[PDB]
DNA sequence: ACTCTACCGATAAGCACAACTACCTCTCCT
RNA sequence: UCGAGAGGUA
DNA sequence: TTGTGCTTATCGGTAGAGT
């Protein structure tokens, strides 16, 4: 649950991540796609959650 | 304003003076009756000047103002250049002095001139 | 009803122009005295011990004899047999529009319509006059629009109530034309014109116009809006929103901000940007809105212990609380507390109507009772009865037997600031 | 494309010594709604 | 502009004193804030005593103000001072008061014979009583009270009236530079807000008429009025407008926005070509092409 | 923090640093003409009742415009040095430290905002309620707080809001607080003042078009080649 | 009536620091008068005679103006009638008025239908009370000759309308009696500017 | 000494515009 | 298409 | 809803002019 005034605790959070086999902090070690290198700092990634607005480019074309 | 009810027919007093009775009187309009009148005042108010009624929270009358600051001066146990002088009176003696608050949040030292 | 204190302008000179008593009834601008001695009062020290004032303050009591000596000098002999009946009948009759009623029948019905007394209109006028000398004094806060306690709120009730009351005046306006000009020189069907109501509802649902509350021109506008079918999620909040209507956009006032009368009733966190901020608020997940009550509840409220107000105004309320329903001085309360809880306790029973608020402020020594329409309401657990939720043979509790049993309930804006609300079970 | 409204159909007598007055538009799952 | 602020500057002769500035200032304020009679009142009663018919026929009305000795030690006053103040107020105008008045006397008791209430021991009694040219016109207590009593407490006891509130106020960067010499550390300058309640007196000269006995304590050689309209008046447009560019500069500096100052210059010498500072509406511009 | 262990430190150091700016506050309110008495070295026997009266210097700060800014600028003062905690609990590696102090988004109030504590919270315009001093529950239910009307000490009409949220965005906030923060912040959704400087860029426009720089050197209006300025002020470096 | 002394001795003084600004050869002695030295002069009773002088232009002794200060305030068109004939008596093309309060319409009038005759200027002692040249902010003016206004306009190429203006009734050009149709020099704390009389 | 007009300074009382730029849809009639 | 009223974009 | 002019109306108001 995410209720807004019943938020879990962050402590929460990270100890639920902890349990799944991924760092507390929500980021992971990545790999740059086009070297193979490792990057030096984690990136936090994360299923959120996005709207598509009805907003178009060729809508504001003119 | 000072109101009363006359004990025959319960209707406000007017006061009014005669030159010849020399004595304060009220007598109402509504009967024939005139009662020796006490204390001899005819008005009395506690002088208020509240006279702008919710008025005074949403424009800023200035009713106690703000005491000024130098920064001319410079305090003992810190050396902060900012304080609040004010006159005022010390406890037996006689006359105005003038008197120092520091500033500093952390030093709370007053002193006189 | 209006009562107006104000510097006198009509026969007063310059060094007599302090602030005097007015009575603006029916647009004849009467004196205060002259009416409260035209309501069965036959003594100043009667009329004062009504306006309970129970201050001392120059003001007021230099008002109070100003107010007096402008009555004494506008009709010579008032207090004197019924000059002043007959002044407020002349009064009455200078009108540019003077009811046909006389006098005797105009006060019964047009005057305070609630009190069917003629005593105890006085006894209210004085009531009155004692809460204008409190604000004026400061004691007592003047009432704010901001506020949803002084606010009420109609979606379809009363919006095309005025359009349906307009169009049948005009339809009949039409037909008693025709019928005139038909009558010198027919089926009854024919007099009477289908189109106009149709036409005219027609065309205030498509132009957006609306009549006026209190104007017979200068439509106002924003009343209807059309659905947004983009998601469901706008149609379900278009179909719940509140509109503060407002002269101009640009300088409005307080009211676009949040109060502390929103809590429950609607959003403070979301609220249209733009020239309408905060004069659109949407509704709250829990938010119901009160609908008027056929049962009368004046009879159930003797049965808790409330007493008739006193007809005589001589007999002074020594400490008897007033009961106010509706605004109208229905009785008396000897001690508050209890009646208001009996009256909590019997509603909780389902013998009250379940959207009805019940108000004590110790402040005002008085009651107050709401059960028209328009309040907002939301649902409050109630911990008194809650241990009796605890039966374990049951499951799935209906809303409805929830609210027979008591466990919940619903309670005003204005009941709410009463009584100690907990925010969460945990610190229960 | 037409207005979904309902008749309003009222007695009427004359003396001297059920008729159509309009249509109001029915709001949707009222009380009067198929 | 009905407030009309100014703008008051310390004379430098003050500084061989120690703290000669503070106690300048705080004398200054202390003579130019206007304080009314009402504040100084506590209790204020009209009391029926018989006239007795001593020399001059005078109405059996007299005012009692009972005003406590703590309040004049604050404030730094006297009842001699104060009923003096009152009768100056009164010759000074009695254009109110359109009765049939002839003369007005007030007199100081420590102690009067009022045995209504004995509360306060510590305070005196201002006895004020109006004399009426063989008269009965003036028996009435409703004229009094309505007018009499008002007047009493609208008159000032210290200060003027037209000065409606002085703050001491320390700055590091004011609008008037020093001659030659720089301290650079800040001056403690007084700003005086007027009342507009009349146009028809300009408030500079005025003000002017008030600091006659304090001519040399005010620095005159800096002080300016705060308006930008009425100080080309006063000291000619040249004042104005670098007024107007110290005034620009400070709402740049608050804006947090950087501007050169060539821009500033020629907006001043566009604004005040015809050597008024016109306004921003259309009316000004047709003025200016007038 | 680099564990839990410096996050409580960090919020009991928080809590004591916005105590101590409270009192440092209160201090400061006193600097008017009616303590005069009081602030002067003399013998006083109502130290105690300065200090006793915790609730009432709340209801006289939002009474009081003067005491009010006072108050704010007292407050800003004494929150810089709990705003400096960030930098001593704050690792190097951060990206919101590295990006305040490069200054390419963020600074410093936003970081504490989102960490440790929101802080003050004011509004410029008057109304009509009145924070309790404290967001909390118990405080929203009581009669005698600012916010259900007026404190009855006679009644109010107007107040200036003036509240503080000890609690921070990652911390979350209770609804009281989520309430002061839109009172406080409802004013930057509002359109105006949208067009005023449209209005006023346009008639500076209308009255500085015509300007231009002359062959001779001189700075003429276009109309009638009036006299603007007989030479460019600028401070060089081009002419 | 010592303020109304020393308020005349302040009036005085700055008159003189005018006319000196303006080179009307006024002696060092007034310039630097006391005002224990102004009250032993003067006398016991001034009654507003004392302070009535004649000067003359430092340069040509042909010009001369003349202060008057009137008796009494309020003052009416008797008293301007009996000025202008003394002034025509003594062959006077300039005189300067101090004048407690505001002059009379039908003074003003007479005052403007006889301003070509000869030229009047009217003073408040209310303006007088401090000398406007002596400010920080009022920067220092300079009057440029009718050789010098020419040169400057032929040095621009432009007509005396294509100026910057300065009105009358401005407070610096009623201390340097400046008419219409004169220019002036003014130094800013650099670069000078000119401002035209209109 | 003792009286009529007449241009002139300060408060009411109505007009009279104007409250931002560039954009884009939708219903209503016109 | 010529207009009016709404709802939104920066 | 106002900010700013803007233009009469209107209250004395006293200054000359006269007797
Ligand atoms: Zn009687
Ligand atoms: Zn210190
Ligand atoms: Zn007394």
């Amino acid at each position: 649950h995410a209720t807004p005034f019943s938020t879990p605790g962050v402590t929460e959070i990270t100890e639920q991540l902890h349990r799944a086999g991924f760092s507390r902090w929500g980021n992971e070690r990545v790999y740059n796609g086009r070297s193979g290198e490792m990057m030096r700092s984690m990136i936090f990634m994360g299923p959120t959650f996005y709207q598509r607005l009805v907003h178009m480019s060729e809508d504001k074309v003119k | 304003s000072t109101m009363k009810f006359c004990r025959e027919c319960n209707n406000i007093l007017y006061p009014k003076e005669d030159k010849e009775q020399k004595i304060l009187l009220y007598a109402c309009r509504n009967c024939d009756h005139q009662e020796v009148a006490d204390n001899s005042c005819v008005y009395r108010n506690e002088v208020h000047h509240s006279v702008s009624e919710r008025t005074q929270i949403l424009t800023d009358v200035a009713s106690d103002p703000t005491l000024p600051r130098t920064k001319a001066v410079r305090c003992s146990k810190c050396q902060h250049r900012e304080a609040v002088f004010f006159q005022a009176t010390a406890r037996g003696e006689e006359g105005m002095t003038l008197f120092f608050v520091c500033c500093n949040p952390n030093c709370g030292h007053r002193w006189r001139e | 009803f209006i009562v107006r204190l104000s510097e006198n302008e009509k026969a007063e000179d310059y060094k007599r122009r302090e602030k005097v008593l007015t009575v603006y009834f029916l647009s004849t601008e009467i004196p205060v005295w002259l009416l409260f001695f035209a309501l069965g009062v036959s003594s100043d020290k009667e009329a004062m011990d009504l306006i309970a004032f129970d201050g001392d303050d120059a003001s007021i009591t230099n008002s109070l004899i100003a107010s007096i000596h402008v009555a004494d000098a506008v009709c010579e002999a008032f207090r004197c047999g019924n000059n002043a009946l007959t002044y407020v009948e002349q009064q009455i009759k200078s009108t540019k529009f003077p009811p046909a009623e006389s006098v005797d029948e105009c006060l019964h019905l047009y005057l305070f319509p609630g009190l069917q007394s003629l005593k105890k209109k006085a006894r209210f006028l004085g009531y009155m006059v004692k809460c204008l000398l409190n604000s004026y004094a400061g004691k007592r806060k003047c009432e704010n629009r901001d506020s949803f306690r002084n606010k009420r709120i109609e979606l379809a009730g009363e919006l095309l109530e005025r359009e349906i009351r307009v169009h049948l005046a005009h339809a009949r306006r039409k037909m008693t034309r025709a019928m005139q000009k038909h009558l010198s020189g027919k089926p009854i069907e024919h007099y009477l014109d289908a189109s106009v109501i149709t036409n005219g509802l027609s065309r205030a649902f498509s132009t957006g116009a609306w009549s006026h509350p209190f104007r017979k021109m200068e439509r106002v506008s924003g009343v209807v809006a059309n659905l947004g079918r983009a998601n469901p999620l706008q149609t379900l909040i278009d179909l719940r929103r509140t509109r503060q209507q407002v002269l101009y956009t640009g300088k409005v006032g307080d009211a676009r901000y949040p109060h502390p009368s929103h809590w429950g009733r609607v959003c403070f966190l979301s609220t249209p940007d733009g020239e309408n901020c905060g004069l659109v608020k949407n509704m709250s997940l829990l938010g119901l809105v009160s609908t008027q009550s056929l049962e009368s509840v004046v009879e159930k409220l003797f049965a808790c212990g409330m007493e008739e107000l006193m007809d005589d105004t001589c007999t002074p309320l020594f400490g008897k609380h007033k009961v106010l329903l509706n605004g109208d001085w229905v009785g008396l309360c000897a001690d508050s507390e209890s009646f208001v809880a009996e009256l909590k306790s019997r509603r909780r029973q389902s013998e009250l109507p379940r959207e009805m608020e019940i108000k004590r402020d110790k402040d005002d020594n008085e009651v107050r009772i709401f059960t028209d329409a328009g309040r907002l309401l939301r649902p409050l657990l109630v911990v008194e009865n809650l241990q009796k939720l605890k039966q374990e043979k049951p499951s799935q509790y209906p809303f409805d037997h929830l609210l027979d049993h008591g466990i919940l309930e619903l309670i005003g804006i204005e009941e709410e600031e009463d009584c100690n609300t907990a925010w969460g079970i945990k610190q229960l | 494309n037409m207005t979904y409204s309902a008749r309003i159909k009222v007695n009427v007598q004359v003396e001297v010594f059920d008729i159509l007055i309009g249509s109001i538009p029915v709001m949707v799952k009222s009380i009067l709604c198929k | 502009q009905r407030e009309q602020t100014m703008s008051l500057y310390l004379s430098e002769y003050l500084s061989k004193k120690k703290h000669g500035f503070e106690y300048g200032s705080l004398e200054i304020k202390n003579h130019l804030e206007k304080l009314s009679f009402s504040e100084i009142v506590s209790t204020s009663m009209i009391i029926f005593s018989p006239s007795s018919n001593t020399k001059v026929p005078l109405s059996p009305w007299v005012c009692h103000f009972h005003i406590s000795e703590k309040v004049l030690k604050r404030k730094q006053l006297s009842a001699e001072s104060v009923v003096s103040s009152l009768n100056e107020q009164y010759k000074s105008r009695n254009r109110e008061l359109k009765l049939d008045i002839v003369d007005l006397d007030i007199q100081n008791t420590n102690h009067c014979s009022s045995d209504d209430q004995a509360m306060k021991d510590d305070n005196v009694c201002i006895t004020v009583t109006v004399v009426e040219a063989s008269k009965h016109s003036v028996l009435e207590l409703d004229a009094i009270r309505l007018v009499l009593i008002p007047f009493l407490l609208d008159s000032p006891v210290k200060g003027d009236q037209g000065i409606k509130k002085v703050n001491i106020l320390w700055t590091d960067r004011p609008k008037a530079p020093k001659r030659n010499g720089n301290h650079l550390a800040g001056e403690l300058y007084l700003k005086v807000t007027m009342y507009g309640d009349r146009g028809k007196r300009n408030c500079w000269t005025a003000l002017l008429e008030t600091c006659l006995p304090i001519m040399d304590m005010i620095d005159w050689g800096r002080s300016h009025p705060d308006n930008i309209r009425q100080c080309c008046s006063v000291y000619g447009i040249d004042a104005g407008r670098s007024i107007f560019v110290a005034n620009l500069e400070s709402a740049v500096s608050d804006t947090g926005k950087e501007i050169l100052r060539e821009h500033l210059l020629l907006v001043a010498d566009s604004l005040s070509v015809t050597g008024e500072f016109v306004a921003l509406n259309a009316k000004g511009w047709s003025k200016q092409r007038q | 923090s680099s564990d839990l262990q410096s996050r409580k430190n960090l919020t009991e150091e928080i809590s004591y640093g916005l105590r101590e700016a409270e009192q440092v506050c209160n201090k400061q309110q006193l600097m008017v003409e009616s303590w005069r008495d009081f602030l002067a070295v003399n013998g006083e026997d109502k130290e105690e009742d300065s200090v006793s009266d915790l609730a009432r210097f709340c209801y006289e700060r939002q009474k009081s415009a003067t005491l009010s800014e006072l108050a704010v600028s007292a407050f800003k003062d004494a929150y810089r040095d709990v705003q400096a905690l960030a930098y001593r609990y704050g690792d190097q590696s951060n990206s919101f430290l590295i990006m305040s102090k490069a200054g390419s988004k963020g600074n410093i109030g936003k970081l504490v905002q989102h960490s440790m504590c929101i802080g003050l919270q004011n509004s410029a315009v008057s109304l009509s309620f009145g924070f309790p001093r404290e967001l909390t529950c118990a405080a929203w239910n009581d009669p005698n707080s600012p916010l259900r009307g007026a404190k009855g000490k006679t009644t109010t009409e107007s107040y200036v809001p003036y509240g503080v949220i000890e609690n921070s965005f990652l911390t979350g906030l209770n609804p009281l607080e989520s309430f002061v923060h839109s009172v406080t912040s409802r004013d930057s959704s509002f359109s105006g003042n949208a067009d005023l400087p449209g209005t006023l860029s346009r008639r500076l426009m209308f009255f500085m078009r015509d300007i231009y720089a002359a062959y001779d050197g001189t700075v003429r209006n276009s109309f009638g080649n009036q006299l603007v300025q007989f030479t460019y002020e600028t401070d060089g470096p081009v002419e | 009536t010592e303020e109304e002394l020393k308020r005349l001795y302040r009036i005085q003084k700055t008159l003189m620091q005018m006319l000196r600004d303006r080179g009307y050869f006024i002696a060092d002695s007034e310039l630097t008068m006391t005002k224990q030295q102004f009250i032993r002069k003067h006398g016991d009773n001034m009654k507003r005679e004392d302070l009535v002088t004649l000067k003359a232009k430092r340069n040509d002794n042909s010009d001369q103006l003349y202060i008057f200060f009137p008796d009494e305030a309020k003052v009416g068109v008797k008293t301007m009638k009996m000025y202008t004939n003394r002034m025509k008596s003594e062959n006077v093309f300039r005189a300067i008025l101090v004048v407690q309060q505001n002059l009379t319409p039908f003074a003003r009038t007479c005052i403007s239908e006889i301003s070509s005759k000869f030229h009047l200027e009217v003073f408040q002692e209310a303006e007088m009370l401090v000398n406007i040249k002596e400010h920080v902010l009022v920067p220092e003016h300079q009057v440029l000759t009718t050789e010098e206004k020419k040169t400057l306009l032929e040095r621009y190429t432009v007509k005396e309308t294509q100026l910057p203006r300065i009105q009358v009734t401005d407070p610096i050009a009623r201390y340097f009696g400046l008419k219409r149709g004169q220019v002036v020099k003014i130094i800013r704390p650099r670069y000078v500017t000119y401002r035209y009389v209109v």
